[PDB]
Formats: C-alpha cells, sequence, structure tokens
C-alpha cells in the first residue's frame, strides 16, 4: 500500500536530525579481532580446538 | 517427558545436556543467544583498578557495541546482556529480531566471527519473553542467590543511550525502507 510510502515519509523527517545506526560511531569496537597467531585459523576450528571452551 | 521450564523460558539451564527435562532448540526463533560473549572487566586480571565511572563507561562501549552489530542483521526490538554468576547464564547475551530471518541470517555470519580475541557461539534462542526472563529481584533490589539465581540478571545500560540507539536504528531502518 502506497501509504505506507508515506508513513516512511512521515518518519524519515521526524528523524532528520538522527545519525542512521550503520554510521554511528563506536566508542570501542571488537568485533572481528583475533589473537596473535590465528591468523590461519577459522572461527569454527578455534572452537572445534578445544583452546575456547564455553563455561 | 516434562518441558525444561528454566530452558525454554530462560533459554538457559544450570543442568546443560545432564537435565533431566527436554531441551529441544527452535529451527526458527525471532531470538538469538550468544553464550558467555560479555566478559565483565571485574572478574578479569586487570578488573579491580576501574573506577566505577570507567566500568560504567566500558559497559555502554559493549552494549553499543552489540546493538550497532547486530542491528546489520535486521531491526532489533531487544537487546540482554546477562551479569549473573552461574555458569549457564553469564555473561549470556539475547538479541530479539523483530523476523526469524534475521536470527538465522545473524547466527549464520557470527558463527564465524571473532569478538574481542574470542571465536563467536551463536545460536536460536527459545526465549520469547524477557520480563519473564529477567531475575525480579535483580531489577528491584539486589539479587543474593549468586549463582543459585536461574533467572536473568539484565545488566542495562545508560538510558539515554539505548533511546539513541533506537532512534539510529529507526532512521536506518526508515532509509532502507525507503529505497524502492
Ligand atoms: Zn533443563
Ligand atoms: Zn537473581
Amino acid at each position: 500500500r502506497e501509504r505506507s510510502v508515506r508513513s516512511i515519509e512521515q518518519e524519515l523527517e521526524q528523524l532528520r536530525d538522527v545519525t542512521p545506526i550503520n554510521q554511528w560511531k563506536r566508542k570501542r569496537s571488537l568485533w572481528d579481532i583475533k589473537p596473535p597467531g590465528y591468523e590461519l585459523v577459522t572461527a569454527d576450528q578455534a572452537k572445534m580446538s578445544g583452546v575456547f571452551p564455553l563455561p | 517427558k516434562v518441558n525444561c521450564s528454566f530452558y525454554y523460558k530462560i533459554g538457559a539451564c544450570r543442568h546443560g545436556e545432564r537435565c533431566s527435562r527436554k531441551h529441544v532448540k527452535p529451527n526458527f526463533s525471532q531470538t538469538i543467544l550468544c553464550p558467555n560473549m560479555y566478559k565483565n572487566p571485574i572478574h578479569e586480571p586487570n578488573g579491580k583498578k576501574f573506577t566505577q565511572r570507567e566500568l560504567a563507561e566500558q559497559f555502554d562501549a559493549f552494549y553499543e557495541d552489540m546493538f550497532c552489530e547486530f542491528s546489520k542483521y535486521g531491526e532489533v526490538e531487544q537487546l540482554v546482556v546477562c551479569d549473573n554468576v552461574g555458569d549457564h547464564l553469564v555473561g549470556n547475551v539475547y538479541v530479539r529480531f523483530k523476523y526469524e530471518e534475521s536470527a538465522q541470517n545473524a547466527i549464520d555470519d557470527l558463527n564465524s566471527r571473532w569478538y574481542s580475541q574470542r571465536p563467536v557461539y551463536a545460536e536460536l534462542s527459545p526465549v520469547t519473553d524477557f520480563r519473564e526472563a529477567c531475575c525480579r529481584q535483580h531489577e528491584t533490589s539486589e539479587c543474593q542467590r549468586g549463582g543459585l539465581c536461574n533467572f536473568m540478571h539484565a545488566k542495562k545500560p545508560s538510558p539515554q543511550l539505548l533511546r539513541d540507539l533506537v532512534l539510529a536504528q529507526r532512521k536506518y531502518l526508515a532509509l532502507n525502507a525507503a529505497e524502492e
């Protein structure tokens, strides 16, 4: 319904001052940081290795 | 033959696979669990050198890093970080997405990734209502059960940060919906 084309419009102008979350500067992001020596090791291999067990 | 109330309500059971009761993982869910993702600084070699303000800033940074990342898989309705002492819950991160497809896309991507030098574990979770799942003591007063507690000890970020993240996601979602 083209109704939604303008419920989008009301949303977008009520948020004109707002930074979208994909452009949010993160204070401290730690995603995809690997320990040294694991350049050739996948996440699954590391999990299967037993070195990173869940409590 | 009786459903494990704790697995289905909280997404975690103190008995693990040794439980006498039924744990069946869903093949579809709006909610995921990344077990033990959150490592509270307090319990680390450095942790007691930090002031309360430093600790609060560190947690806001963690919560932000989580919410912003999970948003890339789809609309995030709620994010809960467990600060329990017990092994079954300590550091558990739960995310409820609007759509089941988001949750599946998330665990498939997350299971191939690392976070702060540890590989990420992610699974679909049976949890449907964080209100039921969260420890009402830990909210209202303090829970003094420690590892005995079977409910989530939700650690909350600065309210302004959460409001800002929700707004930022609303903007992101609106800009995406405006692509057609
Ligand atoms: Zn159980
Ligand atoms: Zn409790």
